[PDB]
Order: C-alpha cells, then sequence, then structure tokens
C-alpha cells in the first residue's frame, strides 16, 4: 500500500523507529528490559513490568531493567518481542505491521541467525508487506551528506571504522570493535567501589548511567590531572547522596584508548582505526585523512577529541597535519539517513517482499543482503 | 662436530650430523603475559616463550617474533634462543660450527645483524646459514627439481637444475597458513564464536590442522553440504562447546588457490608455480613435471597434490608427464638436511670463522653464506 | 632478625600475628569500646571524620599490641592484609598512624586471597571467599588474581543478625522475665548473636524446598536447632529460621542472586584456559561462612544450577572437588601471612619503609603509578 513506510531504526542503549517522512523519531526510547525484583507475592499485575518511559519512571520497587541485546550481541527474543509488540501497540504510532512497509538496519559481525528470527518475527508474527535491513554508518554518511570519507563512529556498546569513498568499502578494511559505555558506567561504580558505596542492582547501574553522562568529563593529561588536586564536586540523588568522585569522575580513556591497562586485551579506537586506514591506498589514505568521519553516541566528551589527536600526532605522518573535528551530539544521524532512504527511490529496489519471504525467506534474506 | 639448528617461525628445531630426530622441536613464538598493575607474590618469569608459554598460556600472549621473515625484535629472540640452547642441549656456543637457515628477499641487512650477533653474544668457532628449499631437494635426492615452500608464514617456488638455478626463476610469495588461520578464526567468529586472545589462535589453528583436508569442486561439495548436512561434522573443544563445521573444513585451503577470498590482487598457487616453470627452458620444465617435488609444512593436507596436478595438466599439454613428488615429512625433512649437509666434510671445511667478520666484516655474509 | 606484624582488614575482627607463627595469637571484635561509651565505635565508618578516628586507632593499636604481647612494634615490620573495596583514604590513613605516628620500620600491604592460597600454594586456584559483610569469588590463576572476575554480596554476617533481628522482632514467642510478644524495642545483639553463632548448622535441601513451600500455601520444622537464652526468657521455637535465612541467601527470585551466579559470572569471563582448571579448583574457603553442614545446601545448590538452561553451554559437565583447609576457622588468611611473612626478609625491601614515606607520604593503588 502506497502509505507512509514506517522506518525502524536501532540501538543497543538507544533504539529508535519512526516514518518515512519524519523529521523526529517521536520516542527517544532506551534499549533496556523492564523486570520484576522478586516474585511477585499476587498474581494478575504489570506482567514482566513491561515498562517504558513514564510506565518506567512509574515504580521501582519490583523492578530490574536489563539489557536485551548485550553490546549488540543479542541473545534471547522475548524482551525484543514486548519492545516490538508494544511499539506496534497504539500508543508509539497506532499503525499496524500491514499498513506501512518497514525499514530496519543490522549491525555488522553477527550470526545469520539473528537475522531469521527477526524476519520470523516480521513476517509470520507481524505482517510487514515490504521490509528491508541495512547499515547504520551509511546512513549517518547521508546525514552528513558526505558519501567518502574514513566514517567512525562508537554506540552505546559498538564501536567501529569503515574507511570509504563513495561508498565503497572493503571488508577486510572494515574494522569494529564493540565496546563502549555500558562497560564504561561498569567501570565508574568499579571506581566507586574502590570508594565504598551501593552496589546491590540496576538502580545503581541506572544512576551511574546519569553520571557518566551527566556528572562526568574527560580531561587531557591523566598523569597530571592524577598527580593534581582538585575537591571532587558532588551530586544529589532523590536520597541526596553528596558523593565526590575525582580521577574517576574522568578515568573513561584508561578504558578507550588504554583499556588493556585494566589487564585487558585490546588495541584502542586510533590503532585498530589507523590500521584499517593503512589497510587502503596509501597515497587515497592520505587523501582520506583530510576527511575523516568522525562520529560517536558515547563519545561525548570534551578534550578527548584532543587526545585522540595527540594519537593522530604520533601516528600521522608528521607534518601532514589532521586538526580536531568535534561533533558534539551523535544520534539521529542514522535515523535521519533513513528517512531520507526510504524517502528516495532506494526502498524500492530495495524491499524485502513479504511474498518473497514466504517463497524463501532466509534464502532471499542473504541473495539481496547486497 | 656441528651444532645443526633448523628454524622457523613457528616451527624451530635443533640436533647435530648424523642425527634423525631434532632434539629441539617447539613453536618460537613469543609469550607475553598480563603483567598488570596490582601486587602479586612469588613471580613467574618476565616472558615465558613458547611451551613456556603455552604451559601457562591462559595469560601468557604467543604473539609472532617474526613476520613472514620480519623477526620484530632480536632480544627476544635472543632469549629465544639462550633459553633453547640452555633448555635442550646446555651446550656452549663455542663447541662447534652452528647451523641456520633463512629465506630470501630479507634486507641484508638483518642477515648481517644476525650473524653478528651470532658472533658478539655467542662467540661460536665458525656457523653458517643456509635456504630451507636447498636441505629440502638435498634430502630429497636430486640436484634439479622445483619445490615450493608453505610454511606458517612463508611460500616460494624453487627450480634447481644439476644444483645450478636461477633467482629470477625462483620465484616468492611469502603468504601461508597463519593468514588462513585469520581467516577462519574471523569466519567462525561470524559463525557465531569469540575469539580474542592468542589461545584463541592456537585452538583454531589446531582444529585446521585438524580439518583441512582438500575436496575438488566447491560449487558441487557446497551442493552436496547444503544438501546433506553429514559432512557437517562436530567437534568439542577443550571447552564444552561443540562446533560443527563441514564446508569451513576444506574450503579454508581454497584461498590458497584463489586470493580472491582474501582480495590480494595475486595469483593461484598453481599459476604462480606455473610461471616459475615458465621461467625457464622448454626441456627442463618437462624436467619440472617430472620433478613435482613438494614441501613446506602447511602442505600436510591431503588431496591438494591431485588438486595441483590437475590445474597444471589442464595448463600444461598431455605430453607433459605430471610425477608429483610429495613427501609427507617435508616439515622435518629441512633439519635432517641440514644434518646430513653437516656430514660432508668439505662443506664443513668451508666455514664463516672469527677473523672474517673481526677483519673482513659482513661482506663475506654476502658472499659466503651462500 | 625478628617477627612481623600480620593485621587484616576485618570489619568484624582484625586480629595479629607474628612471622611464621604456627596456631593463632589472639582474637578481638573490631569495634573498639571505651571508658564512658555507651556504644562502641566500629572500623566501617566512612564519610566520618580522620582525628578522632586517627586517635582511637592510635589508642586502640596501643593497648592492642600491649594486652597481646606488651611489644615494641618500633623494632619490627608490619604485614598489611587487604580487602578490596576500602577507600584508599581510610587504609591511608591507617599508614598516617602507623608511621607518622607509631613510626615503625616497615608495612606491606598484601592480600587475604594470596595467604589463602599460600595455605595450598599452588598456582591456579578459585576464591570461594565469603567475608563479613560480602563475597567474592576472584580467582587466583598461576598465582595471579584474577580482575574483572568480582563481585560481592553486602548480605555477610551484619545483615544476617539484621534478618534474625527482623524475624525475632515479629514473633517473641519467648516468656517474660506470660510471653511478652515484641513488648520492647531494643535487643541484645550479643544474646541473638550468641544463639545465631552457637547453632548455625546447615539443613538439607528438600528442607528449604519445604520452606519455599511454606512461602506460599512446612513439613516438620521441629527437631528445631536453636541455643539457650537469658534475661529470664528462654525458649524452644523453630530454628528452621535460620535454614530461613539460608534459603533467602540464595535468591533466584526474580533476583538470580547467590554465590554460584558470581561462579557463573566469573565463568562468563573466563577463557577456555581456565574452566576445566576452575572446575578442579573447587577451592573450599570463606571467613564469616563457619556455616556447619553447608555442603550439603551448598553442593546441591551448585549442581542444580548447573542444569540451568542458559548455563549448560557455558558449563557443559563440570565436575568439582572439595579443597579442604588444612587451616581453621578464619586463621586461613591471618596463619597465611604469618608464614608469608616468616622468611620475607627478601620481600622486607618490598614492605614500604617510613623513610621513604617521610618524603613521600603516599601508597599507590591502581593510579598514575
Ligand atoms: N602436521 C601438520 N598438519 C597440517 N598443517 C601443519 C602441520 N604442521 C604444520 N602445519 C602448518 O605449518 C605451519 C606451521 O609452521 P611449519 O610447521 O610450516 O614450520 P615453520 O615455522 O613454518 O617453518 P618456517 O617458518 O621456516 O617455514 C602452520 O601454518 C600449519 O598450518
Ligand atoms: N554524555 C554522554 N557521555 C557518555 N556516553 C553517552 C552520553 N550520552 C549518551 N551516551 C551513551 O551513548 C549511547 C548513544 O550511542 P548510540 O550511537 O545512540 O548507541 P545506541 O544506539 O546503542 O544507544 C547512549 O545509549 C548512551 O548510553
Ligand atoms: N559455625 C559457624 N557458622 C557460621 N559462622 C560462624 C560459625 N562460627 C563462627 N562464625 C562466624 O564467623 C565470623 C568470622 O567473621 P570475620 O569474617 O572474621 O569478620 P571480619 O572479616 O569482619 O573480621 C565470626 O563473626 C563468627 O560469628
Amino acid at each position: 500500500i502506497a502509505n507512509q513506510p514506517v522506518v525502524i531504526d536501532n540501538g543497543s542503549g538507544v533504539i529508535k523507529a519512526g516514518f518515512a517522512g519524519d523529521q523526529i523519531p517521536k520516542y527517544c526510547f532506551p534499549n533496556y528490559v523492564g523486570r520484576p525484583k522478586h516474585v511477585r507475592v499476587m498474581a494478575g499485575a504489570l506482567e514482566g513490568d513491561i515498562f517504558i518511559g513514564p510506565k518506567a519512571e512509574e515504580h521501582r520497587g519490583l523492578l530490574s531493567i536489563r539489557y536485551p541485546m548485550e553490546h549488540g550481541i543479542v541473545k534471547d527474543w522475548n524482551d525484543m518481542e514486548r519492545i516490538w509488540q508494544y511499539v506496534y501497540s497504539k500508543d508509539q504510532l497506532q499503525t499496524f505491521s500491514e499498513e506501512h512497509p518497514v525499514l530496519l538496519t543490522e549491525a555488522p559481525l553477527n550470526p545469520r541467525k539473528n537475522r531469521e528470527r527477526a524476519a520470523e518475527v516480521f513476517f509470520e508474527t507481524f505482517n510487514v508487506p515490504a521490509l528491508f535491513i541495512s547499515m547504520q554508518a551509511v546512513l549517518s554518511l547521508y546525514a552528513t551528506g558526505r558519501t567518502t570519507g574514513v566514517v567512525l563512529d562508537s554506540g552505546d556498546g559498538v564501536t567501529h571504522a569503515v574507511p570509504i569513498y563513495e561508498g565503497f568499502a572493503m571488508p577486510h578494511s572494515i574494522m569494529r570493535i564493540d565496546i563502549a559505555g555500558r562497560d564504561v558506567s561498569r567501570f565508574l561504580r568499579l571506581y566507586l567501589r574502590k570508594e565504598g558505596y551501593d552496589f546491590h542492582s540496576s538502580s545503581e547501574f541506572e544512576i551511574v548511567k546519569a553520571i557518566k553522562e551527566r556528572a562526568c568529563y574527560l580531561s587531557i593529561n591523566p598523569q597530571k590531572d592524577e598527580t593534581l588536586e582538585t575537591e571532587k564536586a558532588q551530586y544529589y540523588l532523590p536520597d541526596g547522596s553528596t558523593i565526590e568522585i575525582g580521577p574517576s569522575r574522568f578515568r573513561a580513556p584508561e578504558l578507550l584508548f588504554r583499556p588493556d591497562l585494566i589487564g585487558e586485551e585490546s588495541e584502542g579506537i586510533h590503532e585498530v582505526l589507523v590500521f584499517a586506514i593503512q589497510k587502503s591506498d596509501m597515497d587515497l589514505r592520505r587523501t582520506l585523512f583530510s576527511n575523516i568521519v568522525l562520529s560517536g553516541g558515547s563519545t561525548l566528551f570534551k578534550g578527548f577529541g584532543d587526545r585522540l589527536l595527540s594519537e593522530v600526532k604520533k601516528l600521522a605522518p608528521k607534518d601532514v597535519k589532521i586538526r580536531i573535528s568535534a561533533p558534539q551530539e551523535r544520534l539521529y544521524s542514522t535515523w535521519i539517513g533513513g528517512s531520507i532512504l526510504a524517502s528516495l527511490d532506494t526502498f524500492k529496489k530495495m524491499w524485502v517482499s513479504k511474498k518473497e519471504y514466504e517463497e524463501d525467506g532466509a534464502r532471499s534474506i542473504h541473495r539481496k543482503t547486497f | 662436530a656441528a651444532l645443526v639448528v633448523d628454524n622457523g617461525s613457528g616451527m624451530c628445531k635443533a640436533g647435530f650430523a648424523g642425527d634423525d630426530a631434532p632434539r629441539a622441536v617447539f613453536p618460537s613464538i613469543v609469550g607475553r603475559p598480563r603483567h598488570q598493575g596490582v601486587m602479586v607474590g612469588m613471580g613467574q618469569k618476565d616472558s615465558y616463550v613458547g611451551d613456556e608459554a603455552q604451559s601457562k598460556r591462559g595469560i601468557l600472549t604467543l604473539k609472532y617474533p617474526i613476520e613472514h621473515g620480519i623477526v620484530t625484535n632480536w632480544d627476544d629472540m635472543e632469549k629465544i634462543w639462550h633459553h633453547t640452547f640452555y633448555n635442550e642441549l646446555r651446550v656452549a656456543p663455542e663447541e662447534h660450527p652452528v647451523l641456520l637457515t633463512e629465506a630470501p628477499l630479507n634486507p641484508k641487512a638483518n642477515r648481517e645483524k644476525m650473524t653478528q650477533i651470532m658472533f658478539e653474544t655467542f662467540n661460536t668457532p665458525a656457523m653458517y646459514v643456509a635456504i630451507q628449499a636447498v636441505l629440502s631437494l638435498y634430502a630429497s635426492g636430486r640436484t634439479t627439481g622445483i619445490v615450493m615452500d608453505s610454511g606458517d608464514g612463508v611460500t616460494h617456488t624453487v627450480p634447481i637444475y644439476e644444483g645450478y638455478a636461477l633467482p629470477h626463476a625462483i620465484l616468492r610469495l611469502d603468504l601461508a597458513g597463519r593468514d588462513l588461520t585469520d581467516y577462519l578464526m574471523k569466519i567462525l567468529t561470524e559463525r557465531g564464536y569469540s575469539f580474542t586472545t592468542t589461545a584463541e589462535r592456537e585452538i583454531v589453528r589446531d582444529i585446521k590442522e585438524k580439518l583441512c583436508y582438500v575436496a575438488l569442486d566447491f560449487e558441487q561439495e557446497m551442493a552436496t553440504a547444503a544438501s546433506s548436512s553429514s559432512l557437517e561434522k562436530s567437534y568439542e573443544l577443550p571447552d564444552g562447546q561443540v562446533i560443527t563445521i563441514g564446508n569451513e573444513r576444506f574450503r579454508c585451503p581454497e584461498a590458497l588457490f584463489q586470493p580472491s577470498f582474501l582480495g590480494m590482487e595475486s595469483c593461484g598457487i598453481h599459476e604462480t608455480t606455473f610461471n616459475s616453470i615458465m621461467k625457464c627452458d622448454v626441456d627442463i620444465r618437462k624436467d619440472l613435471y617430472a620433478n613435482t617435488v613438494l614441501s613446506g609444512g602447511t602442505t600436510m593436507y591431503p588431496g591438494i597434490a591431485d588438486r595441483m596436478q590437475k590445474e597444471i595438466t589442464a595448463l600444461a599439454p598431455s605430453t607433459m608427464k605430471i610425477k608429483i613428488i610429495a613427501p609427507p615429512e617435508r616439515k622435518y625433512s629441512v633439519w635432517i638436511g641440514g644434518s646430513i649437509l653437516a656430514s660432508l666434510s668439505t662443506f664443513q671445511q668451508m666455514w664463516i670463522s672469527k677473523q672474517e667478520y673481526d677483519e673482513s666484516g659482513p661482506s663475506i655474509v654476502h658472499r659466503k653464506c651462500f | 632478625e625478628k617477627t612481623a606484624v600480620v593485621i587484616d582488614l576485618g570489619e568484624a575482627f582484625t586480629k595479629c600475628g607474628f612471622a611464621g607463627e604456627t596456631g593463632p595469637r589472639c582474637i578481638i571484635p573490631s569495634v573498639i569500646k571505651k571508658a564512658g561509651m555507651p556504644k562502641p565505635i566500629k572500623v566501617v565508618q566512612y564519610n566520618i571524620n580522620t582525628e578522632e578516628l586517627y586517635s582511637y586507632l592510635k589508642e586502640f593499636i596501643h593497648i592492642l599490641y600491649f594486652r597481646h604481647l606488651l611489644v615494641n612494634p618500633r623494632d619490627r615490620r608490619v604485614v598489611v592484609i587487604e580487602s578490596v573495596l576500602c577507600p584508599s583514604h581510610f587504609r591511608e590513613t591507617l599508614t598516617r598512624v602507623l608511621f607518622k605516628y607509631f613510626e615503625v620500620p616497615s608495612v606491606l600491604l598484601a592480600p587475604s586471597h594470596l595467604m589463602a592460597l599460600l595455605t595450598l600454594g599452588i598456582n591456579s586456584a578459585m576464591v570461594l571467599d565469603c567475608g563479613y559483610r560480602e563475597s567474592l569469588v576472584l580467582p587466583i590463576y598461576e598465582g595471579i588474581p584474577v580482575l574483572n572476575c568480582w563481585g560481592a554480596l553486602p548480605l555477610g554476617g551484619k545483615a544476617l543478625h539484621k534478618e534474625l533481628e527482623t524475624q525475632l522482632l515479629e514473633q517473641c514467642t519467648v516468656d517474660t522475665g506470660q510471653s511478652l510478644p515484641s513488648v520492647m524495642g531494643s535487643i541484645p545483639e550479643g544474646v541473638l548473636e550468641d544463639i545465631k553463632v552457637r547453632t548455625c548448622f546447615v539443613s538439607d535441601l528438600t528442607r528449604g524446598l519445604k520452606i519455599q513451600a511454606a512461602k506460599f500455601n512446612r513439613p516438620s520444622p521441629p527437631p528445631n536447632v536453636d541455643y539457650p537464652l537469658d534475661g529470664e526468657k528462654i525458649l524452644h521455637v523453630l530454628g528452621s529460621i535460620r535454614d530461613s535465612v539460608v534459603e533467602i541467601l540464595f535468591e533466584q527470585d526474580n533476583e538470580e542472586k547467590s554465590v554460584a551466579t558470581l561462579i557463573l559470572d566469573s565463568l562468563m569471563q573466563c577463557p577456555i584456559d581456565t574452566r576445566k582448571q576452575l572446575a578442579e579448583n573447587l577451592v573450599i574457603i570463606g571467613g564469616t561462612s563457619m556455616l556447619p553442614g553447608f555442603l550439603h545446601r551448598l553442593l546441591a545448590e551448585i549442581r542444580y544450577l548447573v542444569e540451568k538452561p542458559k548455563y549448560k553451554k557455558t558449563l557443559g559437565t563440570k565436575t568439582f572437588r572439595i579443597h579442604t583447609p588444612p587451616a581453621k576457622a578464619n586463621c586461613v588468611a591471618w596463619l597465611g601471612g604469618a608464614i608469608f611473612g616468616a622468611l620475607q626478609d627478601i620481600l622486607g625491601s618490598r614492605s614500604v619503609s617510613k623513610e621513604y614515606y617521610n618524603q613521600t607520604g603516599r601508597i599507590p593503588d591502581w593510579c598514575s603509578l
């Protein structure tokens, strides 16, 4: 049917959705799992505590929140069923699966079983007439307008660098490490663990998330700043927990650029980044070093771009200067790219008709996946 | 009388003249453990090596000390050396002349540095370094033969004629099974399995050797696999996980025939060897079909001989009678050939003593090593 | 030479010991009760002042080694034993007392888990740490602590007393001295804890299932095991309440919280080169958890949760052992550090001196060196 098609978006931490023509996703709904903390003594309650937004802000007693897609790695699907089901419910867009075609993206480096399960939902349970699955960085490029450029971005729990010229990219040259903000939250609470505070469940995790994105910044000289002295400002929770932080308020690049110092096995964004750039054509590499699409919904801290510049200076063929790109907010660019995507001729040659899915399914999914 | 030490970026062996079994057999990889920041007691070695590192592989990360002949650190290499000597033989180097190998494409400064430190650190009476292929055909029993090396990170086609040969005729591509290990590990990652450390590499190279058989046409083999999944054999790891693969097994060494799996802008092993044959005399090429000698440790996979045979069979005319020399012991045969080389007195009259570098410097390395 | 000091961070007890001392020395409750004190002063008093606590530490250490052995510790070294998660400001305040007030030769931080390993001295091991308020499964593979494999359940001995006082505050099935049902509010914590600690025998798993059945819509809770009382008010009621504490100790009821839970977490961070090793390494330790007959409920819950569908893939079929403790009640880390400090004259160089502390005044943990 020629109605406005549904454009569902994704996200390990913040998942979006919309229509081909929306300029704003009506809901900035996070990616999580609402649950009870204890066995509800009385039956016939808010089944599974499927809470969204104000419903999540309703109560806190028997409410344990989780993630149904850990760092992009989704494991179960019942949570996803209820989440999508809630979106399908006439409180989000008040539409149906059949009433509008659906556009959607997927994170790379995933088994096909994820795609299998999702399409099974979208065509068996719900019925999409025409669907599609794409990438994310491409949509961000369309939002920025560039079609070329060394694309780079980092989600809530997924980081990835893709070298691109006119959309072209080599899979070998494409790099991705799925570790971001969620573990930074885990380490913020671990810092406070050394500091001796409250550690019992996801509530504190939410608190720490509010801290991470609110009462947290990033400095530039951790050795100096570690040897410096501050009075460590505090915050006020619903209890009013006047708690001091200090270096731990900005000890995140020892997770970004130096996570191995947490006795871990990784490299550093800039390293893998430059390596992927080095996988390209040396001279084309040099040209693209002047246009490196920088993004990331979690990389929202000042001075870190300068730290990245320091990595650049330590790695660039010196005197070939590369200054700081400082894009502050990086979320809806993918959503915007998807809106522009479905708004064009694209989906007409790029849909997944339900009929073809009925005929083949995974065969059609992968024959049309590229 | 001598000091036979076969080398390799992986397999490094040792013994003496007349010995048939290499006394030293170990992975010549450098293990570096998770040196963290908190305190600990009773210590350990700074960095265990190979077997030492494999013993405690859970912390030790056996990174590569060499890279297709590119030795990372000479110091670590010497640590390997010294400990291996005082691990296996515990004999001083002043006893006899040493025996080591190398391969071409190497900048002369490396072999000079090598031998230079060999006299520095060890003060051996004399010494010698050669080419593996020489020992290969030398142990084979010919002076006219074309072989190819497929080690852990090397590949080279050496045609010989009555001992004579040509560097122009001898071709080389230092690419081997390590790349396949990378490819295999990432495709199994796509299948849904975690792979971060070096132990991942060890287990995958293990099962890689355990399953890289050689079929003929992946189209029909793939058709049969998708038809009957009986070929998709299962295997349970040291951990409870049991994987099932059928295509993966034999299709992983297909990249040797096709750089397309990696996009290397290169040629197949068969046609590369064919071009090596093309750089010859019309009469001796026939002898190459007769002296179709095979080597390399990464050629311990059944089926490829018939494959390569059929390849060149389609290439060369019917009159070119193929006679494949396929020794399933080519891996250790180089060390053995070194022992046999160490048995011919005239060769042991030819030496590289102290005074040659003491006075002559390292130019005799260029005109005396080979 | 001479002996040394062996003291760990214990919310309830911080014993002292010498170098290579075979056998316990003296245990005293961590709280400090002084003259004209209505309620003793604890140790876990964070975000509190430093001078008052500083003083308490001074005179408590003073009379501590006095009534211990009246030794002069300005002659011998100190073996500081840690317990993670405590603020380093507190720890360094202890150090401030030590060096800037008492000036001992040298001090040295150390992990309790190390001494626990020293009880057997093997390289790889699991950590069945069960402290006074929390627990910890932070394995020591190759004699090296496993960093991200951590976790703690803030439901230790102190919270157990809170559970006891909750249950008994709900029902005063004792007499007067006629039943006095919840007449007064304060409780004799010493008496309560005497009942508790003197009756800690863990019951069967089936009995815990009976408790679960009693939660919603009971088969013979007595002969109930619970220790006599005083204050002219003694009773013989269900001692099965301690088994109810054992049941709430491991909650899967939309919580999924237990010791096995942390073992599973460790397994999640464990790589293949740690799994079977830990299956061998079924280390049997724990400080406050001196739980009699806990092998039943314990092992049963272990080999009860192995059957979890989301964890058979992780586990497979892993068997375990019983790495029995040659040490005693809680002397494990105490004597482990005692013999560990015995011939560590070599490591006396590693023991932080006051000399360097003059020009330094700081000991660095995971910071910028
Ligand atoms: N028994 C075997 N079966 C199959 N493949 C093997 C076997 N042994 C070694 N290989 C292959 O050979 C490589 C290991 O190195 P190899 O045994 O060839 O010695 P090496 O260290 O390569 O010697 P050099 O470095 O001098 O070539 C790996 O790529 C592995 O796949
Ligand atoms: N100020 C901030 N500092 C650090 N991290 C942030 C901040 N704001 C948001 N984040 C994290 O970054 C994520 C946004 O990245 P995004 O690309 O949207 O990934 P996702 O779609 O998985 O959320 C959010 O989920 C949030 O957890
Ligand atoms: N049979 C028993 N069962 C369980 N716990 C016991 C038993 N006997 C003693 N305990 C408890 O073990 C505790 C040891 O606590 P401890 O771990 O030393 O606290 P801290 O580490 O704060 O000093 C004592 O407080 C005691 O009450």
